[PDB]
Parts: structure tokens; C-alpha cells; sequence
């Protein structure tokens, strides 16, 4: 067949959110509050291009975006995240629910410093409408043309011509 | 009988019964091409309906 295309290690540098997991999880409602827009356009092209080669600068903007969400906390509340995510690192499932008083301060402390108002329950579920300026993909399975089917059945259907023609049965 | 009652008789059976051997040959000729190719309304084997398949966004992107 052909040679699959493959960008270069240029293509991929970005600078990396080098934080842990329950240090992403610690500010995840804030994350998705603040961070709607680029990330909704990447996973939208994402399942629209069915490609990640073509969803790289999208995720270069997720990368762009997620680093300037916690330049904005380790530039007004870092040691309020930093005594919550501890406690959300404590736990062997990070549970939110053993940590509500740290969530507090850093939700207090974000809210007044910043003025964001945490997710409720049921709203980072939701599906939302993406309006980018990128074009729809005509064939994004790269298919083929399909093969023509058969010709249908047409015509009033008429007697058979002298029966069953059975070698010797008329009718 | 008179000799053209039977006379004329005879012929409309030669008529019916010309037809069907021709309508004969034709229908094994039928069914070898349609054998063969498949492209008629016989030897139609049945494939997968594609109104089967989910077409929804799935779990993961790249499908
Ligand atoms: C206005 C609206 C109302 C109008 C009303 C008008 C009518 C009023 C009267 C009402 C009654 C109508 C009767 C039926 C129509 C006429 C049928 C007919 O004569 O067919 C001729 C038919 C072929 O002749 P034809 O010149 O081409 O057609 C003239 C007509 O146009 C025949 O028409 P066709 O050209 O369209 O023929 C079509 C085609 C013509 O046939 C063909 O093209 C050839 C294929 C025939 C089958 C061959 C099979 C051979 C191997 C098996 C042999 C079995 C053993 C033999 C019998 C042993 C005992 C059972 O038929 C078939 O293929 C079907 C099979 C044969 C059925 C015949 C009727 C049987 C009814 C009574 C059953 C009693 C036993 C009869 C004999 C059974 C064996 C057949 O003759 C035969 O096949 C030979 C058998 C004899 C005919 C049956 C006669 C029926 C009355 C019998 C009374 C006596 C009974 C005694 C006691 C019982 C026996 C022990």
C-alpha cells in the first residue's frame, strides 16, 4: 500500500503539564470551568477528524490553555491548592470526599482572588455546541466508493408462460 | 376430427410446446449467469444489514 505520514518531533514539542494526578484532580472543576473552550475544540476535532495527527495544534491550544490555568493559581493561591491536593494525594482512590475543608479554602480563596465559581453537580457532563472555523470532514473514514446494488424488482407481474414447464405438466 | 381440426390443433400444440423448450433452455441459461455473476434477483445470499451498525460517538475517538 502507502507510507503512513507521520509529523516530525518538532511537531510535538510542547511544554508538558509535568504535575501529578491528583494534582490535576484537585483543580479538575476549575479546570473544566476555565478551561471550556480549547478543550471542547480539540475533543470536537478530535471525534470529527478521527485523527489525532490532524488534532495537534488544537491539543497545542489544551497545552497552552492548561498551563496558563495553573500559572493562574501558582501566581494567587498556591499554598491553599497545595494543602488541597496533599490531602487529595493522601488517598489511595483521592477521594474528594475526605478533603472538604482544604476544597473550601481553595474554593474560597479562588473565588475571591480570582472569581471563579466551582462546577455544580451535573453541569461538566454536559454536551455542548463547539463554534470553530474549521470545515467538516466529507469522508473521514477514507472510504471508497460503495458497490452499486442490485436492480429491483419493477414490472406488474404476469402469469407464467404456459405453466410450470415440467416436462410433461401444462399447468 | 376433420383433417383441419387436427391439422390446426396439431399446430398450436407444436406452438406451446416450442415455447417451453425454448423457455427452458433460456431458464438454465438464466440461472448459469446468475450463478456466475450474481447480479440478478437469484442466488442473492444474504450479507450483514448495516442498519445494524451504531453510528454514535463512541468511548474513544478513533473508530
Ligand atoms: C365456468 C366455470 C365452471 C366450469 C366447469 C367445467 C368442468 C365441469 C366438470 C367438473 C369436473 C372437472 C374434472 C377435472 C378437469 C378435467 C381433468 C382431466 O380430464 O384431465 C386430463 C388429463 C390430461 O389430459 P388433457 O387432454 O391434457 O387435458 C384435458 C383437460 O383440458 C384437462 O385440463 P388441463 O389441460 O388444464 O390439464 C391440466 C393438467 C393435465 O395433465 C398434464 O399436463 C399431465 C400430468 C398429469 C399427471 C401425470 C402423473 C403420472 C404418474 C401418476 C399416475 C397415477 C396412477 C394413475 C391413476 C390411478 C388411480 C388414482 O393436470 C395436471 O397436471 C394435474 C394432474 C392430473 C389431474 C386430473 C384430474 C383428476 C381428477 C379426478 C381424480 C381421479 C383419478 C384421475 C387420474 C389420476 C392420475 C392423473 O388426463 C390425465 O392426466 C389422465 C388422467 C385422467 C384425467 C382425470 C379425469 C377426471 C374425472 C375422472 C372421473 C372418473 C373417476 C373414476 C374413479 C377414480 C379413479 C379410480
Amino acid at each position: 500500500p502507502g507510507i503512513v505520514e507521520l509529523p516530525s518531533l518538532e511537531d510535538l514539542k510542547v511544554q508538558e503539564v509535568k504535575v501529578s494526578s491528583s494534582v490535576l484532580k484537585a483543580a479538575a472543576h476549575h479546570y473544566g470551568a476555565q478551561c471550556d473552550k480549547p478543550n471542547k475544540e480539540f475533543m470536537l476535532c478530535r471525534w470529527e477528524e478521527k485523527d489525532p495527527r490532524r488534532c495537534l495544534e488544537e491539543g497545542k491550544l489544551v497545552n497552552q490553555c492548561a498551563l496558563e490555568f495553573f500559572r493562574q493559581i501558582k501566581r494567587h493561591c498556591a499554598e491553599p491548592f497545595t494543602e488541597y491536593w496533599t490531602c487529595i494525594d493522601y488517598s489511595g482512590l483521592q477521594l474528594f470526599r475526605r478533603c472538604r475543608k482544604e476544597q473550601a479554602q481553595f474554593d474560597k480563596c479562588v473565588l475571591d482572588k480570582l472569581g471563579w465559581v466551582r462546577p455544580d453537580l451535573g453541569e461538566l457532563s454536559k454536551v455542548t455546541k463547539v463554534k470553530t472555523d474549521r470545515p467538516l470532514p466529507e469522508n473521514p473514514y477514507h472510504s471508497r466508493a460503495r458497490p452499486e446494488p442490485n436492480p429491483e424488482v419493477e414490472g406488474d407481474l404476469k402469469p407464467a408462460r404456459h405453466g410450470s414447464r415440467l416436462f410433461f405438466w401444462t399447468m | 376430427d376433420a383433417p383441419e381440426k387436427n391439422y390446426e390443433r396439431t399446430m398450436a400444440i407444436l406452438q406451446i410446446e416450442s415455447e417451453k423448450a425454448e423457455l427452458r433452455l433460456k431458464e438454465l441459461e438464466v440461472r448459469r449467469l446468475m450463478r456466475a455473476k450474481g447480479d440478478g434477483p437469484w442466488f442473492q445470499y444474504p450479507t450483514i444489514d448495516k442498519a445494524l451498525i451504531d453510528h454514535s460517538p463512541k468511548a474513544t475517538p478513533d473508530n
